[PDB]
């Protein structure tokens, strides 16, 4: 066993009844003085390194050609001047195993952390040396972390796409279904997770040109997509991951759910395609009143009204659907469907739950389209227009397929540096650059939506780490007050940066004029309610930083009205799974699953303590499963009120609790304004 | 919790030797080398001899000491399969491939063979040591039985499966596959009966029974390695056969509710080719907060 | 001269109760009087007990002491039929026709019934008295087994046959006829083994063995009379059943090579009415025409 | 049990030791007296019937509008003047259960046999009343039978395409694979059987964008295609049928074959995807000499030579591939592979066998392309060019995808009418019309090849029926003499009609000038070998008909040289599954499987004796399984020497014969010039 492995395992060997957390630090030293420094490839100077990486097809030469070598040297020197040290063994291990650039045979390490950060910063700046240094300082301080696609692939010749998630709308036609399968394979080839809205597809037993009971429903398309994602599995490196979203009022909703039952037959079971359910407020109202609900056949509704079932408001059209004899429907028990959802989530963690009305009551771009589904991580909530892929030799009507670039603020590092504004603006600029340089030649709706919406996702990580390292319980009202203030600041500065980009470029996102940003409605709660901390401890935490007031929000509203906004969507809180290790941060705004996690790598086992875990903050690092899910819902709703897109909200459940407890948590989330629920992980 | 389910699976797997026509094997048998024919004969005789012990002693002795009418019935069914089906099937394969004089000589050789005898007598010794109303001695015999059903047969099964996976000796390979499928379920069933006894013991007694099982496995395994080289070196297969023995040893341990002893290994692809949370209704007022 | 043909006959007679759907008897059962249903349940319960012990004890123990792998294979197969097929079939019948409480009650009734306990005590006692390498103790147990197969079952068989012959309970009756067909060949086979041992004796020893057989038969007979009256008086059939058991006692004696002991009588005519492809390698000559 | 069913089951009841065959005739009468006439919709006049069928969207207005009502009435009167009577119950039952037009509620019969024949004739003639009457006389004499798609769908508005055999070339790209899946779905939606060539696809473990061990091979593509064919199942009417062809020198050939093994796992086995193997002469030579063969990685060959492995002649390329270090290959035993093919055919009848050199040594259009694969029925053998389907908003390079037009001559009816020439020419004209009226808007290469090649398949059926009713054993040399003469006349008149159509329209098929028809090579064996019958009995059979001599063939060769040929391909012998029942004929040129076949429809049993079966010809109606497969191969080769495309050739084996016998039959078929082997049906 390696020396650093033994040093890391020495953490759990208690001394005087206490964990040896400091041993972890020793491990990193070993991991660098025995493996990383020996396995790294050193050159005489930076010129030889850059030339070797360029000619050997490791780096794209275009982004490096925008800078003179003196500027690149200055950027690299700025990166190395911080003398960044990984405080935990797992941070360095995760970076050098998942994100550091290696040779073709993967026998040596070509990129250090500073090298990777410098390359990403130079790609972000697009020829601006000062901007590149700003990005270097932002990432080496670990205030901002680009998503895994962006951080791993920026400036690389053998790179994939920098966009993490893609959302596709599938129209009710064989041509559209085949095009959706093709685009899903193309985007999984690019490495991104693909989500498909199957609510427009007509249910099982519908007519294909006057011959009835002909359609296979959404389950056949689900099987096709599952095989497509199995085939396109990132060249066999990462399993192809897809998501299917169906409205709960679709007739196939049961069969949909039956794809995830552990007793499902092979002709129905789907195993590589995640499932999500979109629940309008009408379904929750029907379940609450115990009135029997009706699921609908989408094609009959489309024939009668000319629009898809998910294209209009069910809260106002459900009674018209039910009373219409030309609309076909089936009777269901909404409470039984809710119990089935809870049982499925207990068994397998599926489906994802999207509260459609919670998303669309604060959605700023309802004029473009209502949000009808979410992404594979159930945090992207954007307007999408379905595409009409016609026959060959016929022009296709290209719609809008959602796609946003992810980037997370490290809350602990951002607040320690007292740089919410600067970090938010620089992250917005980096995400705007990632969107601008993204061009996908096989997904036309994705390309058009990227060019028009200009949507980005700016997330946050290390919420629980910051709260526990500052002596604040994650479930406490003080923690929710901190989240309210911090994310109001993040939203304020993201809107300010979006408006500044719109002013400097003279262009807004497409159809911005009909948005609530243009009409000023979006700023209502910000121009009437003060989001400054209500607790003295939180206010002290925010000292040295100008917390925006109602007057600052009014000025920002006027600025947006004058100049517009460059981005249709700005903030989305992704799960941030593996890149949180490198940043020494807790995953996303979720509470920690465990204080010390035991992970098996190779034939060895490693223990990763939570960042900053110690004796004095052991009980502030409360495990998520031990927490009240209602207070976690309260925290997520408090954050969500300042996030325009959704938050990947994983439910952390105990084995003792029943499906009724899961249903109660889901209904409280819906009541509190939670937009989406990601996972039901049971301990 | 399990006997009626195993009853069902056992009786629905019922088969007879006459169902598979054997004569068409002579069309591939004639094309094997002397070493291949020799190894096959010796392996076959090894399986035959061990399976006879299981039919005459192993299954009937366990059926005798186990309490429960339904368990005795399942065990009787398994004993029947050994004596009435498996034994006739092995005889049929032999009579098809070799003349009478060759069969008698192979059995004389394998009967005198040191490695075959060592394992055969070790297993039989544990069956003979069962004492009335002593569940510890019964458990030890069950461990021996599981080791025979789920482990010791497999150094032998390897070769017919190896041919079967190549398109050679397909009729006898089909028979062997049916036999093997019976021994697999026999091993799992007897394993569950052993775990029942094991779970009735104290922690110290459990640790002692674990040591017994591992010690026995070690003795049998070291003899299997020698048995394997003795038969398979002449056809160049011993390395791969050894991987197959360890893989099946791990299955035998899992049948007894124990952890695998050996690291996971991949198996020869030719041989491979041959081979709820509590639901609680919503009570209303759960929609109001 | 006979084992192979018995082996073939036994295996070709193989069956499972699940092959016969029983829901067709539901109405003719519903229509019987309470007395008739009571006698029927108890009769089959008495049969279940006999087959339980014949399968658990009788057939396996005789198999253990009889020499020859083929003889053992036949006896092992017969043992399996007793407890895995016959005894279980009665539960299939019970589970179809009767509610759980009536089923529970009848199994409690077998435990406390003095005639059923006496006959089990006597038969199983003789099985457990067999001494290794002692042919006389083995003969005595084989006589007991023939008396169970060919005599003792028949006080029970009468009633299902009596109904079958009237076109009542015909699915249950089909099961019973299959059981009876098996017991007839089991009684003949064990009878032939008993005769083998008897024929080895001196004339003096033979005279003692006949005394044993006749004394045992009379003792079992007297007990069976009381059992028969106890069950059949409430349905008015005791005298008829008694004639039937005497008829079958003579058949048991004949299976043992002895002269009939009871005089012939007319049996109820109703009861009489109740009775991959083969693979060759390619030669170089197959590529030229 | 209905009266006609009792009269049909009375056939098996033997009177005087003989089957009551004549009782079948009575059954037909009952089937018409009790059922057909009662459930047949009758109209006061044909005008009302046509108006009702057109208005209720049963027929098409376009093809009926080309004639005056007087001409349509005259065509219908010509059809009804024959007073055609079905000779067997199964003929009428199959027509009125499969082909007769029924109401939307499927309880009444709108079309009789004469009505359907008249409608198909009017569709064929395209406005010519005399041509329509000629077609009516052709089909009511039952001399020619349009295929099931053409016969069922001609003139019907609610219909699929008239072509049901489609051959697709799949290029080695994700875009091309997705396009192939889409086209397969679209063509299965149209009701056609789709065959895909997977030899150009790179094997498992190949590089994608210079990353190693990334390709899933052709098995993942087969899984995708199998899912696509399961999804597209004719609107839930028939099981989606597809075929995949792989060259035997493709490395995936074993895994390909492993998709049909019973022991294959769920992630390996494809259930609704037929498989065929293309066997070049090089593989047969390697197996014959027992030399170990090499299966090649297609992408390495493409990188080294710039052409696909299946696009070059393996006979001259195999040694260069083996000796090339940059071509990756795996060692195999060709005899073991042949034994595996025989074993798989014994178990399941798969794969289809295509002898590439047997096809291409007589292929007339090798300049366009060599025949690389066959159809789902393994009788279509045409040149195909792969298409380069690029990314979106990029022009695709459309190639040639085979789609031939099926139609079968009834040999008994054709020869008893002494009308080989007239029937062949009229069938060629009808096939040309159906090919010209086919327009598929979702298969670009299929449409392009239909427009360019103008390939049709004119088959024959009732060969064994005709031979048995004329006292000729199917295995006799006289039967082969008759087949030789009859199919040489069929080829002669097909070529003459193609040249006449080319002269009339002034156009040939695309790239005809490079064909062997243009160079006169095709006619070589016809201008030197006389194909007149060598037996007096066969000559008397051909009495009253002019048999083309060598001088006639020389004149035809000169005519083709002067005027060209309209069709790239003319003759292909399809299995003719259900149309053989309606025509009261034996299926294809295959020998009969059973003298009397027992079928179960609903809960009723029915008995179909072979047409013309009696006590006198009971011995001549020998069953196919009892026949020597070598003599069946000889007859099929005798026919194949006059057929430009292939013949659906099913092997009929007994359970006693082993895989050595199957391999011997396959090798004798290869030796005798058999192009394709369809199925290995074991009795
Ligand atoms: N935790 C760590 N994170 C990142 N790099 C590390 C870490 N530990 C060691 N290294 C690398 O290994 C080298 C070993 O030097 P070390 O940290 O022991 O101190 P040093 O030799 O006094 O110099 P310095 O600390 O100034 O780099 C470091 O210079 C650095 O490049
Ligand atoms: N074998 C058959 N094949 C086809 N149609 C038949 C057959 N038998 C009867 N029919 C149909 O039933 C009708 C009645 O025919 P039938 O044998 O009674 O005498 P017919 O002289 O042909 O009658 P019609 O006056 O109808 O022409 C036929 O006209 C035809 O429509
Ligand atoms: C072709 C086909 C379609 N479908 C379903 C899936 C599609 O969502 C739906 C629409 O198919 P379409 O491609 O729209 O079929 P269509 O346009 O010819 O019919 P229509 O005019 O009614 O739109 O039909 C199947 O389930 N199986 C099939 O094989
Ligand atoms: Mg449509
Ligand atoms: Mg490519
Ligand atoms: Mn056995
Ligand atoms: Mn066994
Ligand atoms: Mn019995
Ligand atoms: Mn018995």
């Amino acid at each position: 066993v390696p020396k650093w492995i033994q040093l890391n395992n020495e953490i759990m060997i208690q001394k005087d009844g206490k964990f040896q957390f400091d041993k972890d630090k020793e491990a990193v030293h070993s991991y660098f003085v025995d493996y990383i420094n020996q396995n790294t490839v050193f050159f005489h100077n930076l010129k030889e390194k850059l030339d070797y990486l360029v000619e050997n097809q490791y780096y794209e030469e275009e982004f490096l050609s925008l800078y003179s070598f003196e500027d690149i040297k200055e950027v690299f020197k700025t990166a190395y001047a911080k003398k960044f040290r990984f405080p935990s063994f797992m941070s360095a291990f995760k970076f050098y195993n998942d994100y550091a650039l290696k040779t073709n045979d993967k026998k040596k390490i070509l990129e250090r952390y500073e090298d990777r950060i410098s390359i990403v910063a130079l790609f972000f700046a697009n020829g601006d040396t000062e901007k590149a240094k700003e990005y270097v300082n932002l990432m080496i301080n670990q205030e901002y972390q680009p998503s895994t696609p962006t951080f791993l692939n920026a400036g690389r010749k053998r790179r994939g796409e920098l966009v993490s998630c893609f959302l596709l709308e599938v129209n009710d036609s064989l041509n559209d279904i085949s095009r959706a399968i093709d685009i899903s394979m193309q985007l999984s080839k690019l490495g991104g997770g693909v989500s498909l809205n199957l609510s427009k597809l007509r249910a099982k037993g519908e007519a294909i040109k006057d011959v009835e009971n002909a359609t296979k429903g959404v389950v056949g398309v689900m099987k096709l997509l599952d095989n497509a994602f199995r085939y396109a599995d990132q060249m066999g490196q990462r399993q192809g991951s897809g998501a299917a979203y169906l409205n709960i009022f679709h007739r196939d909703i049961n069969d949909f759910l039956d794809t995830k039952k552990i007793s499902a037959d092979e002709d129905v079971r789907v195993k590589t395609l995640s499932i999500g359910v979109v629940i309008p407020d009408k379904f929750v109202e029907l379940a609450r009143e115990d009135k029997a609900a009706y699921v609908f056949y989408p094609h009959t509704i489309y024939k009668e009204y000319g629009q898809h079932m998910d294209e209009m408001d069910m809260n106002e059209m459900y009674d018209k659907f039910v009373d219409n004899p030309r609309v076909k429907k089936e009777k269901i028990n909404p409470r039984k469907l809710l119990e089935k959802l809870a049982m499925l989530r207990s068994e397998s963690g599926y489906p994802y739950i999207m509260f459609q009305d919670n998303v669309n009551k604060v959605h700023a771009n309802n004029h473009i389209s209502k949000v009808k589904f979410s992404n594979l991580c159930s945090e992207v909530l954007q307007a999408s227009q379905v595409s009409s892929y016609t026959d060959y030799d016929e022009e296709d009507e290209i719609g809008l397929d959602i796609s946003c670039n992810l980037g997370s603020l490290n809350i602990l590092n951002v607040m320690e540096h007292k740089s919410i504004e600067k970090t938010v603006k620089l992250a917005t600029d980096s995400l705007t650059h990632v969107s601008e340089t993204t061009d996908i030649r096989n997904a036309p709706a994705v390309r058009r939506a990227n060019k028009a919406m200009k949507s980005i996702g700016l997330g946050a990580m290390n919420l629980h780490g910051y709260l526990a390292q500052n002596g604040i319980a994650y479930e406490s009202p003080e923690a929710r007050d901190f989240a309210n203030t911090f994310f109001m600041m993040v939203n304020f500065y993201s809107i300010q940066r979006s408006a500044e980009i719109a002013k400097e470029k003279g262009e807004t996102f497409d159809q911005y004029e009909g948005s609530t940003y243009a009409t000023g409605e979006y700023f209502d709660k910000y121009v009437s309610t003060d989001f400054s901390p209500k607790y003295e401890k939180i206010a002290n935490l925010f000292e040295g930083m100008h917390i925006p007031t109602t007057e600052d929000w009014k000025k920002l509203k006027a600025f947006v009205a004058e100049h517009g906004m460059y981005h249709s969507y700005r903030l989305c809180i992704a799960p941030t799974g593996s890149i949180s290790y490198v940043q020494s941060s807790t995953a996303s705004v979720m509470p920690i699953m465990e204080r010390i996690e035991e992970r098996t790598y190779g034939n060895s086992k490693t223990y990763y303590p939570m960042p900053g875990l110690a004796s004095n903050n052991w009980f502030f690092y409360k495990e998520a499963y031990d927490m009240d899910m209602f207070k976690v819902v309260d925290m997520i709703a408090t954050i969500q009120q300042h996030i325009d897109q959704g938050i990947s909200f994983t439910l952390f459940l105990k084995d003792t609790m029943t499906t009724r407890d899961l249903n109660r948590i889901d209904l409280y989330a819906h009541h509190r304004g939670i937009k989406t629920i990601y996972y039901a992980r049971t301990k | 919790d399990f006997t009626q389910m195993f009853y069902n699976q056992n009786v629905k797997q019922f088969w007879l030797p006459e169902e598979i026509a054997l004569n068409g094997d002579l069309l591939t048998w004639k094309y094997l080398g002397k070493n291949e024919q020799d190894t096959y004969m010796k392996v076959l005789a090894g399986l035959t001899l061990l399976d006879t012990e299981q039919g005459n002693t192993g299954m009937p002795i366990v059926a005798e000491h186990v309490d429960g009418h339904q368990r005795k019935a399942v065990l009787n069914f398994m004993a029947m399969m050994e004596n009435a089906v498996h034994a006739k099937s092995y005889s049929n394969i032999f009579m098809t491939l070799a003349p009478t004089e060759t069969i008698n000589e192979v059995f004389e050789w394998v009967k005198q063979n040191k490695y075959l005898q060592k394992k055969a007598q070790m297993i039989v010794g544990l069956y003979k040591a069962i004492q009335k109303d002593d569940e510890i001695s019964l458990f030890k015999a069950m461990v021996a039985s599981v080791y025979l059903e789920s482990f010791l047969f497999y150094s032998g099964f390897y070769y017919p499966l190896y041919f079967y996976g190549q398109g050679k000796l397909m009729q006898s390979g089909e028979i062997i596959n049916l036999i093997l499928r019976d021994e697999a379920i026999h091993g799992v069933y007897v394993g569950l009966l052993a775990q029942e006894i094991y779970n009735k013991q104290t922690e110290e007694k459990k640790a002692e029974l674990r040591e017994f099982a591992i010690d026995l496995l070690n003795q049998l395994y070291e003899n299997e390695l020698e048995y394997t080289e003795d038969l398979y070196d002449q056809v160049g297969l011993s390395h791969d056969v050894k991987k197959f023995i360890r893989y099946n040893a791990n299955k035998a341990l899992m049948n007894l509710g124990f952890d695998p002893y050996f690291e996971e290994e991949d198996i020869n692809p030719i041989v491979l080719n041959g081979l709820k949370a509590t639901v609680e209704p919503l009570k209303d007022d759960d929609f109001y907060f």
